[PDB]
């Protein structure tokens, strides 16, 4: 078949693209730091740009920051994708033919960038190859002296990210193809989700990583010996996703449950609720033995990643380990076999729920009483808050009797325990607060639909025209961490907000946990009110942190299915049609990991916008145009190859916003692209004014930048909207007909192909 | 006594902002030449909103409401416009901006009810990257702005502003 | 042949190993920063080892923080690896047999790492691919929340720096088969060194970096062109080793230069000499540009590593680029056509020469004069100088007329420029010290013999008995980087004293430039003075920084060769030989990079110890034993099983020291080894006292804790040494027969086996 | 005047050394209970040496010699011994750590005469995983100490040593 000019590139291949992108989306700087700290001439001030021992400036050093945190994330990804392969080749064989669901294009990424059409799993071990190698190289350039721009750097971390989506795409098409995944399902079963969903009468077992095969070896064993119904197994963080996910394609509800996100890692241990813990991978806190030693939970690991310190008895017997574990002797073990660790996690907790009774760190009434008494209002705590909660008046207001302010401050808490260190009194501030909200902990259920996967290709056939025209207002990706400024439920009121004006809105990762744990008046969730498909008005679930690779190659699928475009090492040409036709918007609102920068940079280089939340400005560096000049906003039409001014959308392509009403608001904005017909442009325009009157009190101040005819603006309000044409800006519109006759500066053409490139415009 | 607490949990590094009392912050808004008012969604607050349309309305300041501030400015009679923080913060490095109403930019911002860990990222920008001047008169003590308020309570935080609106 | 039971190790494989190892040399940890800035819910304040948001602590993350630097290391001698293992396969083919010299054991890294013995170089491919694989599950260990102890990030250190030394054993092992490196030869030319060997009225190419692909398709243009007396080639840093040794198996000495090191880049720069710059890879400045535009210079990039920004001409045809650069449009470009780089480099220096003439940063004599005037001694300049040097009181002496202070500051200075940035009256710091010593900058020659290689079988038979019983007093490996706390003589000065007491140094890297650089009275350099072979009294160069492999292959080779043991897939038991019998340490008397510290980490897991500079412990992490306790200096006999105490030697596995005085003390003192026998044991302690009787100025202290018998003692002054254990210590000797009768804690067996493993103890 | 200048051109944190005069350092030497001086190669500087000679006899301080300093104290009747600084900061961190002499840890080390980038990475672990005070009376700012001098002139540093001498 055919093959583009890119095929398994390096830095130097997608340099020209990545330079494209950083003309118009000029990097923005925002230094965590003062100084370098690399390497032993330093540490060297680089206040006021400076330049260090080696001759690197700030803002060198801010794009060496980034990239550093994005090969991070990539290498997360691509470890998890390399043990995944490796185990299921183990274990099904590599002659498994891959089963995505029902589409021709089977890898959208891994075709995008490496330009091959992988059909067993075997064909999978050599893009994992190409992606260490070319991690090794990345890494390598993090060095001292090996690279003095900071835009080389940014092309880097383009690349990086791009790698970072292949690696996900690989890991989850393993997965699904060998774990009985759902299949492209728009009818996914629905799963519990919370705190209060935990039978605390059961021995608990609680999961915490992201990697399910031992995971999945503990369900199998749990199955065949018919203790389903007897315990009960959750799980926090995307490995709650996959298990609930695993063997599901025969739709019927699962039994293992989802706890919630990162920050309920430290609130679950300490309700005492669990009996045995076990963590496999990323985002799992580290003094998981130290606040577990306490309440006599044990700690199992089970990755090489993450020993935890504790004894290796992988090649011991399971009783006796199941001894020592209840002797006291050891607060847990690492256990590297699967079979043992899946017979080994069920009967420890089994042998352990007897033994801790009652015991849990939530203070009784009269200690939490005496703990309030105690403080003396000195204000170390909220120094210390990462989210800035008042937690000195909370506790004043407890001192009087009032418990609102702890039960309003539990929500916005993300239980770091980072205010527990500075106290002098020693309060256990987050024990105090979880008290305080121990009914809503208890009322707090939810149901949230499971991963489907990817899409089908039938569903990208019917919602194509309507996503490049307009018809569809836009693709709203609700992804990220749980890093939430004021509270999880901003981005259960964004998703509500987008569903309600008929977007779709694509979610993964633990902002799908926290959308799905908020009911309406009546009582149900967002998954039930609306279907989960592919079109208007609909919120599917891709599933854990490795399916926003689905969404990637939804857009990809996009490019290539309708308009008829060729992926094989297509990135340039096929990123520039998404870019310039898809409407299509990212949201981290708590990103704080480096997978999260690494998708973000990878969703990038793919043009699609992101916007994530106030915590996410600490990335050190965001992708900002400029409005103001007119030279940046210019493109060549495809046709011919003469100038053609676009309007100036997306206005970025990494930026930060405050509270969840601005977010709306940008996200609106940003789905408008160029190549929108009449009824497209005044759909995006109807809801973007809509949105910016509701939330910010005003019209746009640019809106009729994005008005190229009288059958842009909305039909609604189309005479006011004229009007204040005709008066605020002395434009001219015939009133007998009521249409445009002068005053835009883009005229509209319906056949206009607006493209960055010119080596394919003719 | 607003420059008494200037505590922190971190440090971007050795250069930190001055503390000021009212006096000085008055004076420095008074003679400064094109400000700005930086407000952010914590100026809500209606023992702040009246504050801060009085700080504007005494030197005819025009007010970039960040955030989702704006609605609390509309039937007010000031010059407020939305603009997304971050994007004034990249723009006030471009000397050549024409800026919210096209006239230049500006030398002086005064910030007012911000989320720390936010407005100081934008601040690290603006101050390693441009010339402009930065005074916060928030109740949280800024390292990366050129002169701040001091840690303050809410009540200390109210006062300083009646006595910087004295002496303006 | 006979496997071992650790091949193709991981973390898991290799933590009992790293936790014995542990369990004696505790890590010390010294946190650079009081805060981790690593995701976006930071930065967190971990001072008093406190935890951060992700539960992580002080000692966590310091240790984080040290495999980051090791892992980074290792990626660039990896990527190095495989960059030049690609050319070379490319190039002359995959089917050409190794030659590495006359062995048997041609990959003694390799073998013991993965249990393999390579014959051509196709059969190098699959180890690259692991050490990828490695690294990418190594460097997706740095993610938040991913590990929560210190000790395993110590153990995932290890195994990065034993992944780094087979890195460095694949791109030296390539290279010298490919290239026609000299082949462990004991007489291989002398090179000459210096700023002032370079002869500044022909036009002048400068390399800069580590990888010579590129560079030797220029020699080869030179040569070809029949160039090589009318132009001038110098190198700065290992790639300066790497052609000198190109092509010189024919043992003829070079036509290429060796300029400095990382020191000297920017006052060569300054200097004006460079008519051309080319950059390959890593330790390059980042201001090259800059500072070369002033005067001229311009900048070629050859990597896509470090492409610095500049534009990408590389399918463009020479003559423009040439021209554009004439004109003064571009300061340099990108070339990544190695063809098209030979020819372009040699004729834009051509063409570059008659256009730059006399253009230089150096003051005149009437213009120092003004700037030494200006300064206003404010102090701002001392207190940002990495190495703390008194630049207001030398410019104070200037002002009256005397310039012997910044005379003497010129060699201290490593040429960074950080002084610059903070005067207020503008003066050029660094070319005013360099105006003060233009003389003896012009006086800077030396010579430094070219990189041998590897060690041949037929001298490790010949020393291994020598140096295992102790009859040679030790091995130096003197390597590492050249920022020196004060000034570039002192490791001259270790290596003459340790040359002069028969010692076997061993020199790699910015080090054997920097002993090189100095001549004794008469004027030879000990280079010239001592031979160059591996025996007593002999300091032989292995060449770049890949070379480090050759010194940790010949320790693992004195293991195998001589004791008869199975290198393959046999880590533990080797490095506990090498532990316990071979006396090998190494000085990096001016570590800064992050491969300094993965090569000091893969030297310490083979049982290596390593002193370092006063700048090395921002590393954050230094492994030291305890003297005073006692259950840490006990081993197993192997014969039998029973419990033996040996003495505390080597004290440190990674420790820093402050003068080049303690540092001899040191190393003299950590070549003691247990199983040494009475001859052995009576040298290695004649030279420990008489160096800390010459530079302390007393009597070591514990001195009397390495005595077993009075045989032991020096030979010369064996009855005062007797009658001081009579005296301090109470000890009985029998004055009779001059024999010690009672007194030692350790009794002498010659055939007693210290080991640290019981599985192979019997 | 040893509390005027404590400029630095890097920062550790948060947390820094309190600044102090030479009528502080002498009465928190002279209260201290079980002392240990600290010096590097940098005390043999002939204005130094008799000044820690002069330091430690007025009070009987047992001396770490760090470095190669050592020399500088055989013939004088001082109780001098050599340790690597690096050793010494890993066993200072040890509660059950004989000492020098082996009669117990000490709770208070004065610092003379050392490279800052040395002294700080030592005091670093020193300050962060022990209990130890350390009292820095050189003439450079030290951050990670608990109590220091601040930046001072030779001429400066040798007045404030002579001073500290008077009041001890
Ligand atoms: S970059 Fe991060 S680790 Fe390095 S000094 Fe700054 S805050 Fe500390
Ligand atoms: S890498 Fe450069 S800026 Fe960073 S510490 Fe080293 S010399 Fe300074
Ligand atoms: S740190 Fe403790 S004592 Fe101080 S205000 Fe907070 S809860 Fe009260
Ligand atoms: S545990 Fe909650 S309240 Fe305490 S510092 Fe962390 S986020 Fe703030
Ligand atoms: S990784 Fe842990 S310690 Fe570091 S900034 Fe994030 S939460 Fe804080
Ligand atoms: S910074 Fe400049 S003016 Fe100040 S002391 Fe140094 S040379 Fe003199
Ligand atoms: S250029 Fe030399 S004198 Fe100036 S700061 Fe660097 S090392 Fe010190």
């Amino acid at each position: 078949g055919p093959m583009g000019p890119t095929p398994f590139p390096t830095a130097a291949t997608v340099r020209d693209w990545s330079f494209t992108l950083f003309d118009r989306y000029e990097p923005v700087y925002t230094p965590m730091c003062d100084q370098c700290c690399y390497c032993t001439f330093g540490p060297c001030n680089l206040e006021g740009n400076r330049r260090g021992a080696c001759g690197l400036d700030m803002k060198g050093q801010a794009a060496r920051e980034f990239f550093l945190r994005c090969i991070t994330g990539c290498a997360c990804h691509s470890a998890h994708g390399r043990h995944l392969l490796d185990h299921i080749i183990s274990i099904f064989g590599e002659d498994m033919p891959i089963n995505m669901g029902a589409s021709n294009v089977i890898a959208p990424n891994i075709q995008l960038i490496t330009g091959r059409q992988p059909k067993t799993l075997g064909d999978l071990k050599p893009i994992m190859e190409y992606v260490e190698e070319e991690l090794g190289q990345l890494l390598a350039t993090v060095h001292a002296g090996q690279e003095g721009a900071a835009i080389d750097y940014d092309n880097k971390a383009m690349l990086a990210g791009i790698l970072d989506h292949v690696g996900m795409e690989v890991s989850d098409i393993a997965q699904v193809t060998a774990l009985g995944f759902p299949k492209s399902d728009p009818e996914a079963p629905l799963v519990e989700v919370g705190m209060g969903t935990l039978d605390a009468s059961k021995p608990v077992i609680i999961a915490i990583g992201h990697n399910v095969a031992g995971v999945t070896y503990i369900m199998d064993y749990m199955e065949d010996n018919n203790l389903t119904d007897k315990m009960e197994i959750g799980g926090l963080c995307c490995t709650a996703f996959d298990m609930t996910r695993y063997k599901r394609e025969d739709r019927k509800p699962p039994y293992a449950k989802i706890v919630g996100t990162i920050s309920k890692e430290l609130k679950v241990v300490r309700s005492g609720i669990p009996d045995v813990i076990v963590i496999d991978e990323q985002c799992v806190r580290a003094d998981l033995v130290e606040e577990g030693k306490k309440l006599k939970i044990p700690v199992i690991a089970s990755n090489e990643k993450v020993m935890y310190g504790l004894p290796d008895r992988t090649n011991d017997d399971v009783d006796a380990i199941i001894e020592d574990i209840k002797t006291g002797k050891i607060p847990g073990c690492v256990m590297l076999d699967y079979e043992k660790l899946g017979e080994l996690v069920p009967r420890l907790a089994m042998e352990m729920a007897p033994l801790r009774e009652g015991i849990s760190a939530i203070p009784s009434d009269e200690e939490m009483a005496s703990l309030v008494a105690k403080c003396v209002a000195c204000g170390e705590c909220a120094l210390a808050c990462p989210e800035e909660l008042d937690i000195p008046d909370a506790i004043q207001a407890a001192k009087e009797g009032d418990f609102t302010a702890l039960d309003f401050l539990h929500d916005l808490c993300v239980g770091c325990r980072r205010c527990e260190q500075v106290c002098n009194k020693e309060i256990p501030i987050l024990s105090v607060i979880d008290k305080a909200a121990q009914k809503a902990i208890a009322e707090e259920k939810g149901l949230v639909r499971a991963g489907r996967g990817q899409v089908s290709d039938a569903e990208i056939r019917a919602e194509g025209l309507n996503l490049v025209m307009g018809t569809t207002p836009g693709v709203i990706a609700i992804i990220g961490c749980a890093n939430y400024p004021a509270g999880s439920k901003d981005v259960y009121r964004i998703a509500e907000e987008f569903l309600n004006r008929n977007y779709i809105v694509a979610v993964s990762g633990c902002s799908a946990m926290d959308i799905g744990m908020y009911k309406d008046a009546d009582g149900k969730t967002l998954y039930e009110r609306f279907p989960g498909r592919f079109e208007r008005g609909n919120i599917l679930n891709t599933g854990s942190c490795v399916s926003n690779s689905h969404i990637s190659g939804t857009c990809h699928k996009v490019a290539a299915i309708f308009a008829g475009r060729n992926l094989s090492g297509n990135l340039a040409e096929i990123a520039d049609y998404t870019l310039n036709r898809v409407g299509a918007v990212g949201l981290a609102w708590g990103a704080y990991s480096q997978k999260a920068a690494a998708i973000g940079t990878g969703c990038n280089m793919y043009g699609i916008p992101a916007v994530l939340g106030p915590h996410s400005g600490k990335y050190r560096r965001a992708l900002i145009a400029k409005t103001y000049d007119e030279n940046k906003w210019k493109v060549y039409d495809s046709r011919n190859g003469s100038e053609l001014d676009i309007p100036p959308s997306p206005e970025f392509l990494i930026t930060t916003a405050e509270t969840w009403q601005e977010a709306c608001v940008l996200l609106a904005k940003n789905c408008i692209r160029p190549s929108d017909n009449n009824m497209g442009r005044s759909i995006k325009l109807t809801h973007w004014i809509e949105l910016s009157e509701k939330y910010l009190g005003v019209l746009p101040e640019d809106w009729w930048k994005f008005v190229r005819h009288e059958a842009d603006l909305p039909l609604s309000r189309r005479e006011e909207l004229l009007k204040k044409l005709e008066t605020e800006h002395g434009w001219e519109i015939d009133w007998k007909k009521k249409k445009i006759i002068s005053g835009p500066k883009i005229k509209f053409d319906v056949s206009s192909q607006p493209t960055n490139l010119k080596r394919l415009c003719k | 006594d607003t420059t008494k607490n200037t505590k922190l949990f971190t440090s971007y590094g050795v250069k930190t902002s001055k503390a000021i009392t009212t006096e000085v912050a008055a004076k420095l808004i008074s003679k400064a030449k094109r400000p700005l008012f930086v407000v952010g969604t914590g100026v809500l607050d209606p023992e702040l909103l009246d504050r801060a349309v009085k700080i504007a309305k005494a030197k005819n300041i025009p007010i970039a409401a960040t955030g989702s501030s704006m609605p609390g400015f509309v039937d007010k009679d000031v010059n407020a416009k939305y603009i997304n923080l971050h994007q004034l913060g990249f723009y006030l490095t471009d000397p050549d901006w024409p800026g919210l109403d096209g006239n230049g930019n500006y030398d002086t911002i005064i910030l007012l009810g911000h989320k720390k860990y936010y407005i100081n990222q934008v601040l690290s920008a603006v101050k390693n990257f441009s010339d402009v001047k930065s005074i916060s008169i928030d109740r949280n003590y800024i390292q990366n702005a050129t002169m701040s308020f001091g840690n303050l309570s809410k009540a200390d935080h109210i006062a300083a502003l009646d006595e910087v609106i004295d002496l303006l």
